DNA sequence: GCATCCGTGAGTCGAGGAAGCACAATTTAACACTTTTGTCAAG
DNA sequence: CTTGACAAAAGTGTTAAATTGTGCTATACTGGGAGCCGTCACGGATGC
């Protein structure tokens, strides 16, 4: 199983908002190249490669571990869409 | 091999007729979802505990499998007072729940127990989360947008082709779900009295009588 | 007349546009019963609905003639040699004029198109059109790689000059429009014809410089 | 290898040409050894006598004789081309003036008939094909009870199959008897006065009876004139048409009397004979003779009829379903009828032709079209149902499937209109049709196989051999008898002990009606020949069959036909004994035609000196490619100079090994389950098999391409092809073709070939990088073949064909064909299909190395591990009897022929286990070891089981558990014994069709179809998976509404945006939102096409265009 | 019918992880081929997708980075297997695709009760979520390993079977 | 009501009942293209016959 | 071809948003 | 109230691909001739 | 940047050959041919 999977299905009231946040945040990190991640250094996902040690490239493993950490905030009719894609690109130009 | 082939043809016509059962049941209710957590409202149903047995006349306790299949993940519509436990309105029924209750029933405290059912269930093109009860595939209250309509298409017509096919088995399955008129249907009384046998060697009558009819 | 191509009840109704005719070409001055003159434009009639309307590909009337006579030289031969003539002893019994190609162009035209919905098995799941490739549309790969081959020539269009890549998108039809010529280019830029070819080659030759140096290009041509 | 062989029955006579069905059907109908004057009317010869003589009505075109000339090609150079292995068929027809008193006689070319191999198949357009026999009712007459209303019966008379209507005799409520005919029932009283009957007639005849007589008087009918009758009844069958008395008789006579157009039969008239006890001079229901109608079977079924409803002791109904009214049509009678509907449409060209166009100048030559008999007859051996693919994987395949008789097909049964009651196995199967051999699923029951013993008759219905006891012996007559005739005896078993012919049990298990009785020796009347008689071919061939379930019996006998050849093929050390006749039968080894002396041995030929002295040179058919893309080679086993007695072994044959029919291995089976390997019916492999080339097959593939004419031009098979590099032109040879054994991988080009492109402006960007590049656009395109994925291998052939060929008859505006053959020799590996005798199937899911194998004692791994649990379940306990028997005759030696229901015996195996294990462990003995600790350990907790007897010496545990087929094995990783005894034996695996490599599919994008833009379907043609209505219910269960749109928008039919999808993810960005799919588009313009408005409207219902303004004006 | 869809035998894995499938090389790589091809432009194994589509395209034409490529591409992806008749919803499971020499699906043991499917021959569907959403959905909702109990009745269903009950009663 | 009987026959776009040419080059056609022929060809006979004042038979 | 009213296309769960802290806390700075 | 004709339905994958004849109306391959460039010298 | 000479590429205007479509056959012909068949159950009208 994913890991930490009982935790995101008890943090929200119906799992299909559990796989709307997580598809929603994995999309958000595929935008702006994973620079708007919520991770320390030291949280991020990494894989195994011949040259060695790299970040994971699977956002949805991104999203699902930054959701685990628990900051960040999901919820219905928190922000306008165009103010939040307008203010994410400002503070992470992509 | 008479029988083994028996049994083959049977199996060979009983997959079709199974898949097209199923394929009723998920096109009737294909619209069915949950799309609430609450409807309001006040209706339930009474799943009986105890069976009327004939050979004894009498009402027996029904099998464990039975109770669990009808009482396990279901919403208590009133709260039921049974053993110094007071399950209130709106608990889910848990596996420990219903060992609970079977347990008073078998005590002699509890005759049936009232829980809410999609049948009572007043949410328009769909049900309701208070109403279907637990998501059977995690053991928890059903998330509010699963399908439920199919799941109970596949459900009821998944073990269709296991049932037996030989007004018994698959058979009568599918006839229970038409709503067809058996050919050697029951005779029921359509008003309620006392019953009267004029069992005679020309004809043989029953009499239902009342105060004035 | 039934069984070549139309319905017993076409042929009835051609045969009454015949008749029709004939009562209207009929004399019975010359004391003919009119059997034997309405005969003649009733099968005339339906002889040409069948060479009109028997196929889905019309053919005209003169080489559904052609044809038939071919067929029927055809079967005499093998009726005669006991065997399937070869394409050879067909022309040479046609007559003047033809050979074993014109035979064989002559059968090919003759060949009735195929149903799209013939079964193919024993269960009736199968059909000709779910063997048959849409070979019209582009496919996805083919997108994809015009797609590439489109934003890496603006790409590479960049490193020309303003002026040079213009000339260059009107003479290569890069406006959606025809290639523009050279004459109207030039009027377009107020240019004689003789400069725009020489600043196009110029700038031809300086993305083959900017290829040859950089080789992100190549693969496209196939 | 010594073979021993177990039983107790002696079979009188031995089996029957297993091929004679198709064979000797076949003879009979062609007719073409037997000399004109000498033919018999049957067959075709019978379908010219009848319809033939031609009358106009004085021009008459009558036939005299026919004949059938030599092949034009052989079958070896018909396969090559891909023609028809045919004769040419001429006819003498005369054509007669009435008039004038002149006769012109001409030989007359009807055109081809395809010709039946020395096997049994035909080769038509070069495919081999084979005829499948069609069981149906046998015409004639029966009587049916009433299914709506009891106490009554139903008389149905059934002609030939499209040769006559149905009728169907019923008494009404009023007690006025009705016929039914063409859907149409009316009162027979009038039919019957058609037929000339009087009341007095009536009354003397059919008034012995109840009320029914009395209500067949109706004297409205009686009164009335024949004639006047005659009328009446045309006016009822037919209304509307005006009434002429010549043409309403023409219509009567040709409904009930004509023999062109009526048919009841040999066998109708027989069966009708045979019931109603009466003598039909011909095969109709009436006879049209001095102008008048007179009665033939109406009256008799009407007696019969009226006398059943009575309840006379003599009169009885008739099963539907008895095989005895069941009959079989075989390759002869269906083409004898194919024929006679060709030669129908001859005679009706004929007749149509010569009314019109110089009468007086005729020839039979000039009328005769023979073209509607070819169409017929290719129609027939092509675009039949019943004229099937062939199936030769192996020689018990195409014996098999030459054996087959099946209820569906023209004129028959179908899948799904079939109930249960044709589907049964009735009582009369017992020794006529196998009851447990049937495709298992949707045509259960519907298609089966003959006995082994059986054969068809004359008439069509199977007959079976019994031996006839009389006085309480048994004699060596044989009765091939039917089973309304076996009906009639009380027929013994074949497993009666006899003292010689002399029947000894007291108490004899015997059969009556088909219901099993104890009887006497003195009232035992018939005996059975063999338990292998009830039984077909291929269930013959599973040893043990008494210890299998039928329904596991069926998948081991249908998988039997399914193994594969091998290079290493050996035969099965447990044996039924038909192995032999199997392969002397499907006619795939060569044999000695007499004695004789071989002359020269060669991997081609084989040249033989007999005793005359005259050279015979047999040509060994090598590598060639099966139907089923098998490699069936000869392989020659005699050496120069080698004296071979008369039917003596020449050269094996495909899956085969000495004359014994070879299709699979004896491996060494250990029963046990290992690490999960062996999870649900898994099978678990030594990589010694893969070492030594065990079930290791050679597989062809044929790669086709055609070089055409075209507008553009002539498409041109050259090694010259555009833009490509030298590396991939490098098997090319100078023609364009990949030379001869040049081993070719997926990608790589078998045959080169350049079509001209079609004259069209290219895009902007492409003419842009073209002069960037400066290299002008070529005129033609790469069109060659290549390799397509999962396949590949060492070419082994090519032909090529071009136009103008002798014998090559390419379609027409196609220059040329190319074929390459292209042979891989697969071994075994994970994911192969294997399987065994009795049923137990398995994908190959682990292949451990030597090390890991469990290995007995004395260091010998096992070579297959099975779960054990796959026993109990299927019920098929005969695998392990030969497992036991295998590790027996490992262990000696030898090999065992245990015949079905009369073989080896527990005991019988016990004393060779005993036999087996004394060598076994003597020879440790002698070796100077005792016993193993780990062996005492094992013997330790046997006891403890229960399995050997304690107190026992180790020897003599060990040797309990031997006999019990049980041996200590040794785990080959831990070093430490299994805990428990293992049964370990040698058993006969095969390895089916089946392959992983030929089923594995993959892919991202390819061909879509042209009106829905949906991806195709197959792995020939490179399609996707299709994703039905199940999988889209599963997906909405789960609630996956992002996937599911995906899967029928975005991977199915989105256009735009499937191209989208793929620019995105090929560019590393995420898919875009998808749109609406082609497939509801062309919902909507079918709708519309079918004149209903379909609008799609939005939140404020306006109307919403999904075609984006493309179909707006 | 579907793009980006294969079908193959399936054989048993005890080794795999219960949320995990044994996927072969040669289908991953034409499952996968849009994203290998991304992947192959992003190192530097062809120049643009045109020439890695070439290279992919012959079988003797393709080295051993394209196969490390595709063991990147396929890190945390995860694949629906199918099998025909899906008489239930867990007809259809997302697994974590493993690469495997050969050319058989390597199957749990456990689902196949859920899957109804033996190891005599059975084939199954393997098809390839392609967005966020998609992978989201299969990952969370559609995993093997989150469907434990049966929707019909709730009891277990990715459950001990026939081999493993024999060694934990012996 | 009166739109339930026909005047105008709607006909399907071309590519929706495709006359393709397959690689071997025979032409392949649904079988709506010989409805449709069936249909226009009744059509224009019985307008011919109209104009040609054809009996009412 | 749409997205259906059930699990993830409910209008129940379909239009929940994500967003972290950071750009939270700086659309609340820059609203209020 | 009941017998009877008519219409609709009856599992999923895969692997199976028989006139010519004359004559007038329409189209087009073959040339012949201006028209329009594409390119080359001249700086 | 311009100013003249050349050499094909494409378009215009006849020319008949090839192709295509319509008219015409005058002893007398005057109503079709293939089916044809092993299923059960359930609406639902269609009458008696
Ligand atoms: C002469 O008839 P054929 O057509 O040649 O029949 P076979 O070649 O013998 O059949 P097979 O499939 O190759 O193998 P088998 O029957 O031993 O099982 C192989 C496995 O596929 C599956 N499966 C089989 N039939 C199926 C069906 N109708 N629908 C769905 N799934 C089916 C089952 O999961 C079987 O367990
Ligand atoms: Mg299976
Ligand atoms: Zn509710």
């Amino acid at each position: 199983a994913e890991p930490g999977i009982d935790k995101l299905f008890g943090m929200v009231d119906s799992k299909y908002r559990l796989t709307v946040v997580v598809a929603k945040r994995a999309q958000q990190l595929l935008r702006h190249g994973f620079k708007n991640t919520v991770l320390e250094p030291e949280e991020r996902p990494k894989m195994q490669t011949l040259e060695g040690l790299f970040d994971d490239p699977n956002a949805v493993t991104w999203a699902m571990k930054e959701l685990l950490t628990g900051r960040l905030v999901f919820g219905e009719n928190l922000v306008p869409e165009d103010r939040l894609q307008k203010e994410m690109e400002r503070l992470y130009p992509v | 091999s008479h029988g083994a082939r028996k049994g083959g043809a049977d199996t060979a016509l009983r997959t079709a007729d199974s898949g097209y059962l199923t394929r009723k049941l998920v096109d009737v209710t294909h619209e069915i979802v949950v799309r609430e957590a609450d409807c309001g409202t006040t209706n339930y149903i009474s799943v009986p505990l105890f069976q009327p047995d004939e050979v004894t006349r009498s009402l027996r306790l029904r099998k464990r499998a039975d109770i669990e299949a009808g009482l396990y993940g279901r919403v208590l519509a009133r709260e039921v007072e049974v053993l110094g436990v007071r399950l209130e309105e709106g608990r889910y029924l848990s596996m420990d729940d219903v060992h609970l209750l079977i347990k008073a029933a078998e005590a002699g405290e509890i005759q049936e127990v009232p829980v809410r059912s999609p049948l009572t269930c007043q949410t328009r093109y769909g049900v309701c989360q208070k109403c279907y009860g637990y998501d059977l595939s995690m053991a928890r209250p059903v998330s509010i947008g699963e399908a439920v309509g199919i799941v109970a298409a596949q459900s009821i017509g998944e073990p269709g082709t296991q049932l037996t096919m030989r007004t018994q088995g698959l058979p009568r399955v599918i006839e229970l779900f038409e709503a067809r008129r058996p050919k050697a249907k029951a005779v029921i009384s359509e008003i309620d009295g006392v019953v009267r046998i004029e069992e005679t060697e020309e004809k043989l009558s029953v009499f239902v009588e009342s105060e004035g009819f | 007349y039934t069984g070549r191509g139309l319905s017993f009840l076409d042929l009835i109704q051609e045969g009454n546009q015949g008749l029709i005719r004939a009562v209207e070409k009929f004399e019975y001055k010359r004391r003919f019963k009119f059997s034997t003159y309405a005969t003649w434009w009733i099968r005339q009639a339906i002889n040409r609905a069948i060479a009109d309307q028997a196929r889905t590909i019309r053919i005209p009337v003169h080489m559904v003639e052609t044809i038939n006579k071919l067929s029927r030289t055809a079967r005499q031969l093998q009726q005669e040699l006991g065997r399937e003539p070869t394409y050879e002893e067909i022309a040479e019994a046609m007559g003047p004029g033809w050979d074993a190609k014109r035979v064989e162009e002559t059968l090919k035209i003759a060949q009735e198109p195929v149903s799209l919905e013939t079964p193919i098995g024993d269960e009736k799941d199968s059909f000709y059109g779910d063997f048959i490739p849409d070979e019209h549309l582009p496919s996805p790969v083919d997108a994809a790689t015009q797609s590439l081959l489109s934003e890496e020539l603006e790409k590479a269009l960049s490193k020309l000059s303003e002026r040079e890549a213009m000339v260059l998108k009107l003479r290569k039809g890069l406006i959606d429009g025809r290639e523009h010529t050279l004459e109207e280019v030039g009027a377009f830029f107020g240019v004689t014809r003789e400069r725009i070819r020489q600043i196009e080659n110029k700038a031809l030759r300086k993305l083959k410089y900017h290829e040859s140096r950089t080789r992100k290009l190549r693969d496209f041509l196939d | 290898m010594e073979i021993k062989r177990f039983g107790r029955i002696r079979e009188v006579i031995p089996l029957p040409p297993l091929t004679e069905i198709q064979v000797e059907s076949y003879r009979r109908a062609l007719q073409a050894d037997v000399p004109p004057e000498k033919r018999e009317n049957v067959g075709i010869q019978a379908a010219f006598r009848e319809t033939f003589p031609i009358e106009e009505e004085g021009l008459v075109l009558d036939f005299l004789e026919y004949r059938l000339g030599e092949p034009p090609f052989p079958q070896d150079e018909c396969r090559e081309k891909d023609l028809t292995y045919q004769a040419p068929l001429y006819a003498r027809l005369q054509l007669i003036h009435k008039d004038t008193g002149l006769i012109k006689e001409d030989e007359v070319f009807l055109g081809h008939i395809p010709l039946m191999t020395e096997d049994g198949s035909f080769i038509i357009n070069g495919a081999d094909r084979v005829i499948v026999s069609q069981i149906h009712r046998s015409p004639g007459v029966y009587f049916t009870p009433d299914p709506a209303r009891p106490g009554r019966y139903i008389a149905s008379i059934i002609p030939l199959p499209k040769r006559g209507p149905w009728i169907d005799l019923e008494v009404e409520p009023n007690g006025v008897v009705s016929m039914k005919v063409n859907k149409r029932k009316f009162p027979l009283v009038l039919l019957l006065r058609v037929l000339g009957y009087d009341q007095e007639t009536l009354a003397r005849e059919l008034g012995a009876y109840g009320e029914l007589v009395q209500g067949l008087m109706d004297e409205s009918v009686f009164a009335m004139r024949p004639e006047e009758a005659l009328i009446r009844l045309f006016t009822l069958l037919r209304p509307g048409d005006p009434p002429k008395r010549d043409k309403a008789v023409a219509y009567v006579y040709g409904l009930i009397a004509d023999p062109r157009r009526y048919d009841l039969g040999e066998a109708g008239r027989y069966k009708a004979e045979e019931k109603l006890g009466i003598r039909l001079s011909g095969r109709t229901l009436a006879r049209f003779e001095d102008g008048e109608f007179k009665d033939e079977v109406f009256l008799p079924t009407l007696r019969y009829l009226f006398a059943l409803t009575a309840g006379v002791p003599g009169h009885e109904v008739d099963d539907i379903d008895h095989l005895g009214n069941r009959r079989i049509r075989t390759v002869g009678e269906l083409m004898t009828d194919q024929f006679r509907v060709g030669l129908a449409r001859l005679a009706r060209g004929v007749r149509e032709r010569m009314l019109m166009g110089s009468e007086d100048s005729l020839t039979p030559a000039k009328l005769v079209n023979s073209r509607p008999l070819e169409a017929a007859i290719r129609e027939f051996f092509s675009r039949s149902q019943l004229s099937q693919f062939k199936d030769e994987t192996n020689p018990l395949s195409s014996l098999r499937h030459k054996r087959r008789i099946s209820a569906l097909g023209p004129g028959g049964l179908t899948r799904e209109r079939a109930g249960f009651d044709v589907r049964d196995v009735h009582r009369t199967h017992y020794g006529r049709i196998c009851p447990v051999e049937t495709p298992e699923g949707a045509n259960i029951g519907l298609i089966t196989s003959l006995a082994a013993y059986a054969r068809v008759d004359e008439l069509g219905f199977i007959r079976t051999p019994y031996r006839r006891v009389v006085g309480g012996v048994v004699t060596d007559e044989v009765v091939y008898m039917t089973a309304t005739e076996e009906d009639r005896y009380t027929i013994a078993q074949a497993n009666t002990p006899l003292e010689g012919n002399r029947i000894a049990a007291e108490r004899v298990v015997a059969r009556r009606k088909g219901e099993p009785v104890i009887v006497s020796p003195e009232e035992v009347e018939f005996m059975d020949v063999s338990p292998k008689q009830v039984f077909s071919v291929n269930t013959n061939l599973i040893p043990f069959l008494e210890h299998d379930d039928a329904n596991r019996a069926l998948m081991g006998s249908n998988m039997q036909t399914q193994a594969v050849p091998l290079i290493r093929a050996q035969a099965p050390v447990v044996m039924t004994g038909l192995e032999e006749r199997v392969v002397r039968d499907s006619l795939a080894a060569l044999y000695a035609e007499e004695d004789g002396e071989v002359a020269k041995v060669d991997g081609n030929r084989i040249v033989v000196r007999y005793e005359d002295g005259r050279l015979v040179e047999y040509p060994l058919r090598r590598f060639y490619r099966s139907n089923q893309g098998t490699a069936l080679d000869q392989r020659p086993r005699v050496v120069v100079g080698q004296r071979v007695r008369k039917g003596d072994l020449l050269a094996d044959g495909p899956a085969s090994e000495n004359g014994f029919l070879a299709l699979g291995q004896n491996v060494l089976v250990a029963i046990m389950p290992f690490d999960g390997y062996n999870f649900e019916d898994a099978i678990v492999i030594s990589e010694e098999l893969l070492k030594r080339d065990f079930y290791t097959s050679i597989h062809i593939e044929r790669y086709e391409i055609e070089a055409r004419d075209t507008k553009l031009g002539p498409e041109r098979i050259t090694r010259d092809i555009p833009h490509l590099s030298e590396a991939a032109l490098r098997d090319l040879d100078e023609e364009g073709v990949v030379r001869i054994g040049a081993e070719v991988k997926p990608g790589d080009i078998l045959v080169g070939r350049t079509s001209f492109k079609g004259e069209s402006e290219p895009t902007p960007e492409e003419r842009l990088l073209r002069s960037i590049f400066g290299e002008k656009a070529r005129d033609v395109k790469d069109t060659s073949l290549r390799v397509p994925p999962g396949e590949g291998g060492i070419v082994v052939r090519t032909v090529r064909l071009r136009r103008g060929d002798p014998g090559v008859e390419l379609k027409p505006g196609v220059r040329e064909v190319v074929r390459v053959y292209v042979a891989q020799k697969r071994k075994l590996q994970v994911g192969d299909k294997l399987a065994n005798r009795h049923g137990n199937k398995g994908v190959v899911a682990k292949i451990l190395p030597v090390e890991d194998m469990p290995h007995l004692p004395d260091g010998t791994p096992v070579d297959v591990i099975l779960n054990p649990l796959g026993v109990p379940s299927r019920m098929n306990l005969g695998q392990i009897l030969e497992t036991h028997l295998g590790l027996a005759g490992y262990f000696l030696g030898q090999r065992y022929i245990s015949p079905i229901f009369d073989g080896a015996k527990e005991p019988e195996i016990k004393e060779l286990l005993a036999q087996a294990f004394e060598v076994y462990f003597g020879k440790r003995k002698g070796e100077g070891f005792g016993v193993d600790k780990r062996e005492v350990e094992v013997l330790r907790r046997a006891e403890k089981l229960g399995l050997v007897t304690p107190g026992k010496t180790p020897e003599e545990q060990l040797k309990e558990l031997f006999l019990q087929g049980k041996v200590v094995l040794y785990d080959g990783r831990t070093g430490e014994p299994i805990e428990g005894p293992i049964v370990v034996g040698q058993m006969f695996i095969m390895k089916l069709y089946h392959m992983v490599e030929d089923k594995m599919h993959a892919r991202s994008t390819g061909p879509y179809s042209l009106i829905t833009q949906q991806p195709l379907g197959g792995k020939a043609q490179f399609g996707g998976q299709r994703f039905g209505e199940m999988e889209v219910w599963a997906l909405e269960a789960y609630g996956a509404a992002h996937t599911l749109q995906e899967m029928l928008t975005l991977k199915s039919d989105d256009i735009e945006g499937r191209n989208a999808a793929y620019e995105a993810i090929i560019k590393g960005e995420d898919v875009p939102e998808p749109s609406v799919p082609e497939s509801f588009r062309v919902l909507v313009k079918e709708l519309q096409a079918l004149a209903l408005d379909v609008q799609t409207l939005d939140e404020k219902d306006n109307p919403v265009d999904i075609f984006e303004g493309l179909a707006s004006k | 019918r579907v793009d980006y869809s294969g079908r193959s035998v399936i054989v048993v894995g005890p080794q795999l992880k219960l949320h995990q499938c044994g996927l072969p090389k040669r289908m991953a790589l034409e499952l996968f081929k849009p994203f290998l091809l991304k992947k192959m432009e992003e190192k530097g194994i062809a120049p643009n997708v045109k020439a890695a589509r070439r290279m992919l395209e012959r079988q003797r034409d393709i080295k051993d980075e394209v196969w490390d490529a595709l063991e990147e591409v396929i890190h945390g992806k995860v694949v629906l297997l199918n099998r025909a008749p899906t008489l239930h919803r867990l007809g259809i499971q997302a697994f974590q695709p493993v690469l495997v020499e050969g050319q058989s699906i390597q199957l749990h043991p456990l689902v196949c009760e859920a899957f109804n499917a033996d190891f005599d021959g059975d084939q199954m569907a393997v098809h390839v979520p392609l967005s966020s959403f998609a992978q989201a959905e299969a990952r969370i909702q559609m995993l093997s390993a989150h469907n434990l109990l049966s929707p019909a009745s709730g009891e277990p269903l990715a459950k001990p079977s026939r081999d493993i009950i024999l060694g934990l009663y012996y | 009501p009166e739109w339930m009987i026909l005047e105008a026959v709607p006909v399907l776009p071309p590519d929706l009942r495709p006359m393709v040419q397959v690689d071997g080059g025979r032409f392949a056609t649904s079988d709506l293209n010989d409805l449709y022929r069936r249909l226009i060809n009744r059509n224009n006979r019985l307008k011919k016959l109209l104009a040609q004042g054809a009996p009412e038979i | 071809g749409r997205l259906i009213p059930a699990g993830t296309g409910s209008d129940f769960v379909r239009f929940t948003q994500v967003v972290d802290q950071k750009t939270l806390k700086a659309i609340e700075e820059a609203r209020k």
